[PDB]
């Protein structure tokens, strides 16, 4: 579920191309965040793991 | 650092030989990391670089 991939509920599909900016999520750090961040990768499926990391490399 | 080896026929020993320094140096930049740090809190602006991550003003 975490890639939304069943649109046809209506809040998968309220993201819209607008709702961009604020995935990229603490882009800047709130303006105060820092930027420890950590991509806990342990609960999500194998199959899709290295997508998610190629994803948010390439990001 | 500042050496080089020159191989080929235009010498007959290739060596190592110790340049000086090129003057003026050419523009060499390379960023680095640490001094950007701890300098309070930088803000870019975020409209004009997504703009831009569209190909619109590229």
């Amino acid at each position: 579920e975490f890639l939304l991939l069943n649109q046809d509920v209506e809040e998968n599909s309220k993201y819209r191309t607008e709702h961009f900016e604020d995935i990229l999520k603490q882009f800047m750090g709130y303006l105060d965040r820092s930027n420890v961040s950590i991509i806990d990768l342990s609960g999500i499926p194998f199959e899709v793991l290295s997508i998610t990391i190629s994803l948010i490399s390439r990001l | 650092a500042g050496e080089c080896l020159v191989v080929g026929d235009s010498t007959p020993i290739p060596s190592i030989v110790k340049l000086e320094l090129p003057n003026p140096e050419p523009r060499s930049q390379s960023i680095k990391f640490h001094k950007k740090w701890s300098e309070s809190w930088r803000t870019p602006s975020f409209e004009e670089v997504i703009m831009r991550w569209r190909k619109e003003n590229g």
